[PDB]
This record gives structure tokens, sequence and C-alpha cells, in this order.
């Protein structure tokens, strides 16, 4: 139900951050979480998603290899590293809980609800 | 024992693809929870026959039934009528990967299993997608409550037809869907041998037994 981002912003290229996200009003790990990022002019794409329990993760092309998803199911937050920044990575990054709870390698933004507001990551 | 008898039959659902090759499993099994033993017949239903081992797929199709002493909580049968869910990741060691997510419920007095799975950089030269596989050693569970919930860890070994043993690192989440006493630290011996099968593996049965001890 409700989620709140943090930990994005200015970098230079190469740089490394975490988002997180908190969470509130649900049982955390009922649900699979991820991560969309929507740029200027864009649509809002896909980044990475993880299972209730860590054990599954699936990430864009795009990022795979720089950025890790992962999550804490006794604080009942949300991370997703990102590692190796590229200004194509700027955009503002959102977190979404899945549908149902039983989630499967899901990645349109049509699986997921209950968005954050984001968190702005910029790379110069 | 209301809810868990002493002899139960169990209904399963896999859904599942490996190296990009998709299909589905539906089988029947029943065995004796509090023993630790039980049976299955599975049957492949969609993208048969399967070009590659069935062994990959074996230790998907059942913690309801495994034989606890008198002073381990069994924490995934009291988690019934509600049941509970697990998720594991499997690491060969020639780089191929089993991902597993499943949900078990009890309805209408049987246990309901729900199972996708997804097995992805196997060598088409490696024994799992030639068939070089022959079956399970006898696997040591270690577990171990973290985070809320009741996890394992496996060193699984599979026979191989041209010898020697093919290795997979095995990590298990296992979650009541309601808050259950979780049991101190254990292990859990494990056997799984397949009973029969036909030509293709189109048609498998299966016994395992399980037990826990300290």
């Amino acid at each position: 139900v409700q989620l709140v981002e943090s930990g994005g912003g200015l970098v230079q290229a190469g740089g490394s951050l975490r988002l997180s996200c908190a969470t509130s009003g649900f049982t955390f790990s009922d649900y699979a979480m991820g991560w969309f990022r929507q740029a200027p002019g864009k649509e809002r794409e896909f980044v990475a998603a993880i299972s209730w329990s860590g054990h599954v993760t699936d990430y864009a092309d795009s990022v795979k290899g720089r950025f890790t998803i992962s999550r804490d199911n006794v604080k009942n937050t949300v991370y997703l590293q990102m590692n190796s920044l590229k200004p194509e990575d700027t955009a503002v990054y959102s977190c979404a809980a899945a549908k149902s709870g039983t989630w499967w390698y899901q990645r349109s933004e049509n699986d997921f609800g209950s968005w954050g507001q984001g968190t702005q990551v910029t790379v110069s | 024992m209301a809810i868990i008898k002493e002899f139960m039959r169990f209904k399963v659902h896999m859904e599942g693809s490996v190296n990009g090759h998709e299909f589905e499993i539906e089988g029947e099994g029943e065995g004796r929870p509090y023993e630790g033993t039980q049976t299955a017949k599975l049957k492949v239903t969609k993208g048969g026959p399967l070009p590659f081992a069935w062994d990959i797929l074996s230790p998907q199709f059942s913690k309801a039934y495994v034989k606890h002493p008198a002073d381990i909580p069994d924490y995934l049968k009291l988690s019934f009528p509600e049941g509970f869910k697990w998720e594991r990741v499997m690491n060969f060691e020639d780089g191929g990967v089993v991902t597993v997510t499943q949900d078990s419920s009890l309805q209408d007095g049987e246990f309901i299993y729900k199972v996708k799975l997804r097995g992805t950089n196997f060598p088409s030269d490696g024994p799992v997608m030639q068939k070089k596989t022959m079956g399970w050693e006898a696997s040591s569970e270690r577990m171990y409550p973290e985070d809320g919930a009741l996890k394992g860890e496996i060193k699984q070994r599979l026979k191989l037809k041209d010898g020697g043993h093919y290795d997979a690192e095995v990590k298990t989440t296992y979650k009541a869907k309601k808050p259950v006493q979780l049991p101190g630290a254990y292990n859990v011996n494990i056997k799984l041998d397949i009973t029969s099968h036909n030509e293709d593996y189109t048609i498998v049965e299966q016994y395992e037994r399980a037990e826990g001890r300290h």
C-alpha cells in the first residue's frame, strides 16, 4: 500500500549509489517488489524485480550486471544497488509491489501496483 | 491430526521452462506425513517428451511429509490448513541455474501444490541437456531459522552415467502463510528415488523418505 523511496541523487558517470524503498501497510513477504524508471519523454520502464524470498530476481538487459536488487524481510525494505552508472541511467526511479504475491518474471507496469512517487537519479 | 491425517494425498501442477523449452506436468501423490514417506506419479502434459534430465525436476514435487522427533516443532505441518510457500535456487557446477516458486495449500482434504520452475544456462553438451544423469544421492538439508522464515541449504549431488557426480548448491526458503513457531536449527536426511519411468520419461513414479534429526 504505502511505499516511499530514497537514496537518489546526482553523481558522476562510473559512480555507485543505492536506492531504498520503505514500506507500510501490508505483509511485506507476501509480495514481489519491482523497480521501474522514467526518463524525460520515454515510457516508464522495468528495471528489476525480486520475489518474496529474494531467491528469484529479474533485470532489464540494460542494467544486468551493473544493478542488484535485494530485500530485507525484517526491515521490510527493498534496495537497488546501482554500480557503473551511465548518463543513460538518469531517470526518476520508483518502486512498486506486485499484483498478487505469486509473481513469476512479470515485467509489465500493469502487473505491479501501489507505486511510490520515486527518487531522482542524475548521472553526469 | 484432524488437519494432517496419518495418510494424505496430494495433487501437483508444475509449469516450467528449461533452456527455453516450455512444459507442464501434472501429478498425484500420497504418503504418511508423520512417518516421512511418500510417492508420486507425474505425467508430462505439455511439451513432452522433455529434452533434458528428469532429475532436475524431481526435487520440486513436499515437506509436509518429513518425520520429526517429538522435540522438534514441525513448522510446515503446523502451517496448515492455510499452508506455506517455498522458493529455491539450485546453482549447478557447470553454470546451470534452476529457480523455483511453490505454493502448498489444503483443499477438500488433500494437499494442493502449484509449482513454477525456470532452468537456464545449462550447457548444450552437459549432462542435463544430454540426459546423462542417474538420480540423486542421499541429501542432508541444513535447516535454520532466519529473518522470520525457515531456510535450508543442501550440497546436492546427481550421479552421472559417465561416472562421478554433478553438484548443485541449493538454497530454499520455506514460510508459513500464518505465523507459526519456528524451530531451532536441525538437519533433514532425504532420499529421493525414481521407482519407475517409461522410456521417454513422460510418466514417472518417485519415492521420497525424509527424517529430521538434531
